[PDB]
């Protein structure tokens, strides 16, 4: 019904200029997601672990989305922290 | 009242002349009159000091009376289950109640030493009292504590303000906030069936003339109603002007060259200004007649016989070429 | 009917000790009054027609003074009846209040029947996705009988009839449900309130001047939150679905009644045959009846103090109550087997402690 | 009991008892007996 | 099926109790929404009227509805016309049936945005993630033509083809352009959109409640004055105590 | 309502219809009282509230404290063995 | 709470059994003397429904006794 | 309360009940729109630069 | 001067009901204690015994005529 | 009218018999 709901406490961030007028026709997104990259690293690691054992077992059934999937939602809800610091 | 009693036999539930729940030892006196005399003579357990909760007095009844799956309750006291016709003797040795049924279709109140109407006489039920009573049955002096505060520490003495102006403007400020919040809800509810914001009414249009032939008249669509444009003959014309010499005589008198800034073109809103039917054409005054009530109209919008109380209302108008017209 | 009047809400005389819980059925009347406001007003902008129905209520919300407030009241005051009438009956249930207030206790269900019908239609008349897909499965539910179900729908499918005498009978039943106000009132001042502490008492005390402030306080706070909820949307109260327009062939792909009809619906999920399904609801409504002669289902004399203060045993209506919530969560999840497994567990314990209210 | 109005509660007491015996009936034999039945 | 995943919490300026839409992105939003999302994309509900006064001023907004031919009539032939849209007119679509917009997208049907963020769960915020959810598949994961992996559409397999492209589009104000800023921009010209009476519902609130609140104030004083004459009462059996 | 031994009445003035209620509930007094009440302008009516609160609420919290919190333990405990339940078979059933 | 030295009783003494006994007898034999069938009565007349009360508009069929004038009471019959 | 009682608001508004319903029905008239205008300021304070008025638009 | 009440219940002497109410008043030299005598007289009395000879139902004194009309009895 | 229905419960009463 409502478009969107009330949330408390948010912070919203002052906009950090560019420190050159060309900084950002590069998504600034790029800039934020080695850091998170590397705070997800557990998933990143699964996730290798189960492609490894999807080629191996032979029987030719197997994926891994599950994992790939919780590696970019961990990812994301990383990036989320910052990216508005960024933008106007 | 409208609620019965459930007096039945049952065969989960025995008599209570069998199976009483109560703690089943009573004192029993001659004359209730006595009972004055233990009151003023027993100890009391309310008159003596005791100073934590382990070391009040434990209860005479046993916890354990009552059992079945899901009862929560495990005690109680009275039950309705119904007599039999023969019940079962108390044993007054041992200080069992009896009472109703057990006096009555009973031989307990029978003494050999003793005159029958003597020894009935003590057992009504105003001759029995449990074991404890006296000591245990609390009588209040007041429903106040004197461990709690009452009005003394309150009260508002010699000395103090008065207080009618504050109490009163409490209560005035609480009703003018609710009175303004009354107010702005009525208005909205009112607002609420005014026109909508997708109306607006706005809009301007043209017309083109060429088209047009002597006598005819063609009809328009302007701000929700209809407009009349007419290319009057001379004829027309001299109809209109000949009764400018009887303007005297008219209901809302105007001349017709206001009505025709160019001669030859009529225009008008096409409503009666009665209540609001479309005039047809024709009427006594080769103009237009109003069938809802009869109002007749001239060769150049006026009003001549009829309960309309003004001509033909003029629209905002211009002509924007020799062959070409503006509305609004 | 001044004389009535004064006698009723003014002289009346009640006990000293009535605490706040004993203010919510004035504040479900309220309700009721309020809701009925709101409603007629709307009625006179909304259209009763399948291929437009959605627009009608969206051209309220745009183009009208004032339009979004009167139905967001409208929308949001159900859900403050429906959780006044929860507290309310279980404050009846915690004190055993149907010992000696039977036939109030027979009205009030039936006006929670009421209740419930008068929302349901309610719902359907915005017509969206969970409009029409909310009606084809409950009118699918009452199928056992030839004929009853088309004929009720007017169709053999879900239809713009089907809207048109839902909003008639959305319209009249809020009426009756006053007529049946009257009465429970009554069956209640035939008889007296109950205490908290449940005893009898002579320390009587006139309603006008102490209890009528504390119904002010409590209306006003009620109030409070109404506007609270309807102007700023803090709690997602009714799920987005509802903001798509039907579509006869595609099912929404998630699926979540309004809150108070969510334990309705775990159970749905989680009985494995249909009819067993309804007649869980038939049982569990029968039982509550049942309550309303408890005098005369066993010879040991009652009482009203139920002692669960400080009671580790707690009591079944508390176990009740949390069933219930449990079985609200559960309705809200996904259908998966570990889901439906602590349902028919809470499932169990719902319909347990309610046969078990019997046994004193 | 005598001197008293309520005569059709008691009524609706007898049907309601009636009614949840033969509602759990048949509840036993349609969601657990006849399943049973092509478990055993 | 499965459960699928919550976005995250992104400070959009109007998700506060006292902060009202944020203008400048939601004129950058329109922008946006009219040079890429209205290819495929339709508002059904919305009028030149709306912009007005509200995003735009009048002058721009006529010369914006100038740009479309819009269809009327019957005309003295019974004929149909087009003409230049005006003030009064509704969005342009741009299929003519749904029929006509399966058969251009596959099959799928690209719904109507006018109430889109509060047609679906976390709005904003889930349409946010979206925007930036495309990615390769996963090992053991192949997707049918015409078909895109999204890591935040439910079922992960999405129809629309991956939506933004830095300086797709241009800004007037000067803003400069790339998929995280079009992404916030038309985001929050999407949640206006939804309900443009959001800034007055707001602003009503606030009064509303304030009021309300010390009301209960006083009411609470009102109620305890008459506690305390009954909480305080002296009641004794048989002699007087005190006085 | 009342039994009929208490709402007979001493007087024998017509009860007028506005005070129905009033005396459909009537009770003896059995053995007398005196009662003492002070206008509520010459009190003071929000110290009193705070001036007994510490009782009021441990006597409140006390009361309430087995009946309604430990069964809600229990049932928040419950919960989450629920959700361990459902996170384990996700990916049991799901993954390789 | 009372001060612990007021709670220095035993609660559960049965100060009512030997008169609940004698109303159980009294109004068992009402049953047995007068209940014993289904007695038959006028319908609406009296201020009562005729089915077997005795106190007149205790049932809702039979509220509202009068239109005009003062009212009454029954105990002032 | 001493200063409340020197103002003599209660001997010539509140003393009367016609006077009290004139002061309610006037204070509400003037301190509605007072309660009105601030909170109007209040929103203009908090949202500046956000709102249409604070930011026009330049033509190209 | 003190606003309270102080009622001794009693339900063991017959039906009557004795009552007294009371306000502040002024002093003996105060200017309007001529007032106030009128105004004990304006209010007057009455006995339901012994009346004089015109009766309490068409009295001049408007309380009495209020009190004795009060459900015709 | 706004006097009429005296009373609730009970059977009533007439004026003439106080
Ligand atoms: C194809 C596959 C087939 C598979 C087949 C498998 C079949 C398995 C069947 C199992 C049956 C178990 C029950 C056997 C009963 C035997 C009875 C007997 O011998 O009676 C003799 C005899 C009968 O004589 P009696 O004269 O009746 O005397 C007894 C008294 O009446 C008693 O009264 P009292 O006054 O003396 O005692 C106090 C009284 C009163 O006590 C109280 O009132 C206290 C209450 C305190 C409550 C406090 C709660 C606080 C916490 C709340 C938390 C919140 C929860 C809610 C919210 C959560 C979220 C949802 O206590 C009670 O009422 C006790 C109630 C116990 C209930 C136990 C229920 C077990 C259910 C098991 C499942 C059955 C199927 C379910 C349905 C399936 C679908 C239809 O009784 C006794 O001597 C007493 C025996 C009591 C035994 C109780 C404990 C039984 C333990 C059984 C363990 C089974 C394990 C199964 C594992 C299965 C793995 C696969
Ligand atoms: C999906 C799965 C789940 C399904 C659901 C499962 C539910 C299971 C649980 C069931 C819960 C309980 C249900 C009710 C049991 C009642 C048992 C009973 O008899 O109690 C005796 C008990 C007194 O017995 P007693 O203590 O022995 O006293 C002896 C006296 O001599 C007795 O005289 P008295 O003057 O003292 O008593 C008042 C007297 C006289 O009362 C009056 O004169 C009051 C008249 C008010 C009329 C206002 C209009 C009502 C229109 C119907 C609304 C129905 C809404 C249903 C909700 C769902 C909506 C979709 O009424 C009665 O004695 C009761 C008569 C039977 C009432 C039946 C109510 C339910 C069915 C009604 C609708 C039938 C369907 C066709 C119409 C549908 C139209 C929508 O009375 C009550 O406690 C009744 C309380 C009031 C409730 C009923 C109010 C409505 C009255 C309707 C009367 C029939 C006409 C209907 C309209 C027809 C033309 C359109
Ligand atoms: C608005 C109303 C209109 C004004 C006029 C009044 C209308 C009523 C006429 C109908 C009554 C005919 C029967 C006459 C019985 C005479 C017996 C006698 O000597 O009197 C003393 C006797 C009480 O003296 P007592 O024995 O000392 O009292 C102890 C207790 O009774 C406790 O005794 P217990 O615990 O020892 O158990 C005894 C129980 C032992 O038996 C049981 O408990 C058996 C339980 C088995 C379960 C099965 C259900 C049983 C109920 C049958 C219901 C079917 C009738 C409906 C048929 C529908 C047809 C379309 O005995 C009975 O049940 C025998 C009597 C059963 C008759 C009930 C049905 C009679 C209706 C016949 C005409 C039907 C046409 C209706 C058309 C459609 C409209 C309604 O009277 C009764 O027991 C009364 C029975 C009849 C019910 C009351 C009538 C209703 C009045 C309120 C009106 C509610 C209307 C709501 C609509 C509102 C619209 C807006
Ligand atoms: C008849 C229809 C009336 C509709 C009312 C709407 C009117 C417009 C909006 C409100 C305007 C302001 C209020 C009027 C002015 C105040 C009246 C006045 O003179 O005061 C007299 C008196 C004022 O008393 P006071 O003690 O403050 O002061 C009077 C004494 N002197 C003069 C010495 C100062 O008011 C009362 O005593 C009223 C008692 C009730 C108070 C509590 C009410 C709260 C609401 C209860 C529940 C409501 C639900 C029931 C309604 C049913 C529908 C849901
Ligand atoms: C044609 C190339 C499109 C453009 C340009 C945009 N969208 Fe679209 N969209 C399109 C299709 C064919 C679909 C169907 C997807 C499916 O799986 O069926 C969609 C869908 C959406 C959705 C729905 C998301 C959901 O969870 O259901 C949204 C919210 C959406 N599209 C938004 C959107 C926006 C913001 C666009 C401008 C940036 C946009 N779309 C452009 C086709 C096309
Ligand atoms: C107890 C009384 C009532 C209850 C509980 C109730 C309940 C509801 C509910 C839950 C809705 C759904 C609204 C939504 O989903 O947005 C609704 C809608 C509606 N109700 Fe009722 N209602 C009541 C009384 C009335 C009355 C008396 C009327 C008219 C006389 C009425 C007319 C309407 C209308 C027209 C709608 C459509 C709202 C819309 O289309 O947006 N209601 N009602
Ligand atoms: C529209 C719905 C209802 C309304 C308007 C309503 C109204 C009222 C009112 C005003 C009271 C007296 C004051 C109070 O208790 O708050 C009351 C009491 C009562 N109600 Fe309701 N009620 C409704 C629903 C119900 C329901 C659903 C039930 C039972 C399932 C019920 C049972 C009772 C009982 C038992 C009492 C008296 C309890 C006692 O005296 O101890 N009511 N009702
Ligand atoms: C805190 O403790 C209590 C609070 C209480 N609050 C209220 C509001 C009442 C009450 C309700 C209605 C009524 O008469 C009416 C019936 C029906 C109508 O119709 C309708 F629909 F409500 F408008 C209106 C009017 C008379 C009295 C009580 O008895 C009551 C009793 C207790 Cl113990
Ligand atoms: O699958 C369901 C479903 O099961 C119900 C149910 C919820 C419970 C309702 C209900 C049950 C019992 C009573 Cl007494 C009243 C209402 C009936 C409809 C819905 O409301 C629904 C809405 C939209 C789409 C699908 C569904
Ligand atoms: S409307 Fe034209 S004459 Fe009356």
């Amino acid at each position: 019904s409502y478009p969107y709901y009330c949330e408390f406490f948010v912070k919203f961030p002052n906009y950090i200029p560019p420190k050159d007028p060309a900084e950002r026709l590069v998504d600034p997104r790029q800039k934020l997601e080695p850091g998170c990259t590397a705070r997800c690293s557990l998933w990143v690691n699964e996730y290798d672990a189960c492609t490894k054992r999807v080629r191996a077992r032979t029987d030719n059934k197997g994926n891994c989305s599950g994992q790939y999937e919780e590696l970019h939602v961990c990812i994301d809800r990383c990036v989320a922290k910052d990216i508005f610091k960024y933008l106007k | 009242s409208v609620h019965s009693h459930n007096i039945r036999p049952d065969k989960h539930e025995l008599p209570a002349s069998e199976v009483p729940l109560y703690y089943n030892r009573f004192d029993q006196a001659d004359h209730p009159s006595l009972w004055q005399l233990e009151e003023e003579q027993q100890r009391k357990h309310l008159d003596q000091e005791v100073t934590d909760v382990s070391q009040l007095v434990e209860p005479v009844s046993s916890p354990h009376q009552t059992e079945g799956w899901f009862k929560r309750l495990r005690y109680w006291h009275y039950k309705e289950t119904a007599e039999p016709t023969f019940p079962r003797t108390p044993d007054l040795s041992k200080g069992e109640l009896a009472a109703g049924a057990t006096v009555t279709r009973t031989s307990v109140w029978h003494d050999p030493n003793e005159p029958a109407i003597v020894s009935v006489s003590r057992f009504a039920p105003d001759n029995f009292r449990a074991v404890g009573f006296a000591e245990n049955v609390p009588n209040p002096e007041s429903t106040n504590s004197d461990s709690h505060p009452d009005f003394r520490e309150y009260r508002l003495g010699p000395g103090s303000v008065d207080r009618r102006p504050f109490v009163y403007f409490m209560s005035a400020s609480y009703f003018f906030i609710t009175a303004s919040m009354m107010r702005s809800f009525l208005c909205k509810w009112v607002h609420y069936w005014w026109v909508s914001r997708d109306m607006l009414a706005a809009g301007t249009t043209e017309v083109d003339l060429r088209p047009i032939q002597e006598g005819m008249t063609a009809v328009f669509k302007w701000r929700g109603k209809p407009v009349f444009v007419r290319h009057r003959t001379a004829e027309d014309i001299a109809k209109a002007q000949a009764d400018d010499a009887l303007i005297g005589t008219m209901k809302d008198p105007q001349l017709d060259s206001e009505r025709c800034p160019r001669p030859q073109w009529l225009i008008n809103i096409g409503v009666c200004t009665h209540l609001g039917c479309i005039p047809t054409d024709g009427g006594n005054y080769g103009g237009w007649f109003c069938p809802c009530h009869g109002s007749h109209y001239d060769t150049s919008g006026r009003i001549r016989l009829g309960p309309a109380p003004s001509n033909l209302e003029l629209p905002p108008t211009v002509f924007l070429d020799d062959h070409t017209v503006k509305l609004g | 009917f001044m004389s009535l009047f004064r006698a009723h809400l003014v002289f009346y005389r009640c006990a000293l000790n009535l605490n706040s819980s004993y203010n919510f059925g004035f504040l479900v009347a309220m309700t009721f009054v309020l809701q009925i406001i709101t409603g007629i007003t709307l009625a006179f902008r909304y259209t009763s027609e399948a291929s437009c129905a959605f627009a009608s209520v969206q051209h309220l919300v745009r183009e009208v003074a004032a339009g979004w407030e009167f139905r967001m009241l409208h929308a949001t005051t159900a859900s403050f009846v429906f959780l006044c009438i929860l507290i309310h009956m279980t404050r009846g249930l915690y004190n055993w209040s149907y010992s000696y207030l039977t036939t109030a206790w027979m009205s009030g269900l039936v006006l929670y029947l009421l209740t419930i019908a008068t929302a349901f239609l309610g719902y359907v008349l915005p017509w969206g996705q969970m409009s029409f897909w909310g009606a084809t499965v409950i009118t699918n539910l009452l199928s056992p009988i030839p004929y009853l179900v088309p004929w009720l729908l007017g169709g053999y499918y879900v239809s713009d009839v089907t809207l048109k005498r839902f909003f008639v009978l959305h319209f009249i039943l809020p009426f009756i449900g006053c007529i049946i106000i009257v009465l429970h009132i009554f069956y209640l001042h035939l008889n007296g309130s109950s205490n908290p502490a449940g005893i009898d008492t002579a320390l009587k005390v006139a309603f006008y001047p102490h209890m009528l402030m504390t119904d002010a306080k409590c209306l006003s706070y009620l109030i409070g939150l109404i506007f609270l909820q309807a102007a700023f949307g803090l709690m997602e109260l009714s799920h987005p679905d509802n903001s798509i327009p039907v579509n006869r062939f595609v099912t929404p792909l998630h699926i979540v009644p309004e809150w108070y009809f969510l334990a309705y619906y775990a159970v749905l999920k989680v009985i494995p045959s249909k009819t067993g399904g309804l007649l869980v609801f038939m049982s569990s409504l029968i039982n509550l009846g049942l309550l309303s002669e408890i005098r005369a289902l066993n010879t040991r004399m009652l009482i009203r103090q139920q002692f669960m203060t400080r009671n580790v045993v707690s009591g079944w209506v508390i176990i009740w109550v949390y069933s219930m919530i449990f079985l609200i969560i559960i309705g809200s999840a996904i259908p998966q087997a570990t889901y439906i497994l602590y349902g028919r567990l809470a499932t169990i314990l719902y319909l347990t402690t309610g046969l078990v209210l019997c046994l004193y | 009991s005598y001197g008293n109005g309520t005569v059709l509660m008691p009524i609706v007491r007898r049907v309601f008892i009636g009614a949840l015996v033969g509602i759990y009936a048949y509840a036993a034999t349609d969601v657990v007996l006849i399943p049973g039945y092509a478990q055993l | 099926e499965k459960e699928p995943p919550h976005p995250p919490s992104y400070p959009f300026w109007f998700k506060s109790l006292f902060h009202s839409h944020d203008i400048p992105s939601v004129r950058r939003g329109y922008e946006v929404y009219r040079k890429v999302c209205a290819t495929c994309h339709s508002m059904e509900q919305l009028h030149f009227r709306h912009l007005v006064g509200e995003v735009l001023p009048e002058k721009r907004v006529k010369q914006i509805a100038a740009e479309y031919d819009v269809t009327d009539g019957p005309n003295d032939q019974g004929e149909m016309y087009t003409r230049p849209g005006i003030l009064g007119d509704a969005f342009p679509s741009p299929y003519p049936n749904e029929e006509a917009a399966r058969y251009a997208n596959g099959g799928a049907y690209p719904p109507d945005l006018s109430l889109i963020t509060a047609a679906r769960h976390f709005g904003p915020d889930y349409l946010m993630a979206l925007l930036g959810g495309y990615r390769d598949p996963p090992e053991g994961v192949e997707l049918r033509p015409g078909l895109y992996w999204n890591v935040w559409f439910p079922g992960n397999a999405i129809a629309m083809p991956p939506p933004l492209m830095d300086e797709m589009i241009d800004y007037e104000d000067g803003t400069p352009c790339n998929i995280s800023q079009m992404s916030k921009d038309v985001v929050n010209f999407l949640t206006w959109a939804t309900e443009p009476t959001a800034d007055e519902r707001k602003l009503y609130g606030l009064k509303c409640v304030s009021a309300i609140a010390i009301g209960t104030v006083l009411m609470t004083l009102w109620w305890r004055f008459y506690w305390a004459m009954y909480a305080t009462r002296r009641i004794d059996f048989g002699k007087l105590k005190y006085l | 309502g009342a039994p009929k031994f208490e709402r007979k009445m001493l007087g024998s003035y017509p009860v007028s219809p506005e005070f129905e209620m009033v005396w459909r509930d009537r009770l003896t007094a059995h053995g007398g009282y005196i009662q003492q009440t002070i206008s509520p302008y010459q009190l003071k009516f929000i110290y009193p509230f705070w001036h007994t609160f510490f009782a009021r609420c441990w006597c409140k919290c006390s009361a309430y404290a087995w009946p309604w919190v430990w069964p809600g333990l229990i049932t928040f405990g419950l919960v989450k063995k629920m959700n361990h339940d459902v996170e384990e078979d996700i990916r049991d059933h799901y993954w390789y | 709470y009372l001060p612990v030295h007021e709670q220095n009783y035993d609660p559960f003494i049965p100060y009512m059994a030997p008169y609940v006994e004698e109303a159980k007898f009294q109004l068992q034999e009402e049953e047995e003397l007068l209940g014993y069938h289904m007695w038959e009565g006028v319908w609406y007349s009296g201020g009562v429904t005729g089915f077997g009360d005795k106190e007149p508009g205790e049932h809702f069929l039979v509220a509202l006794p009068n239109l005009y004038g003062a009212g009454g009471s029954p105990m002032q019959a | 309360f001493k200063l409340l009682n020197a103002t003599k608001l209660y001997e010539y508004c509140l003393k009367d009940n016609r006077r009290y319903c004139m002061f309610v029905m006037g204070v509400g008239l003037v301190s509605s729109w007072m309660w009105s205008e601030w909170w109007n300021s209040v929103w203009r304070r908090i949202n500046k630069g956000k709102l249409y008025n604070d930011v026009p638009y330049v033509y190209p | 001067f003190c606003g309270s009440e102080l009622l001794h219940r009693n339900d063991d002497m017959g039906p009557t009901a004795h009552v007294a109410v009371g306000f502040e008043g002024v002093p003996w030299k105060s200017p309007d204690a001529v007032t106030f005598m009128l105004m004990q007289a304006i209010v007057g009395s009455y006995r339901k015994h012994d009346e004089g000879i015109v009766p309490g139902k068409v009295s001049a004194n408007a309380t009495v005529r209020n009190v004795c009309n009060k459900m015709t009895v």
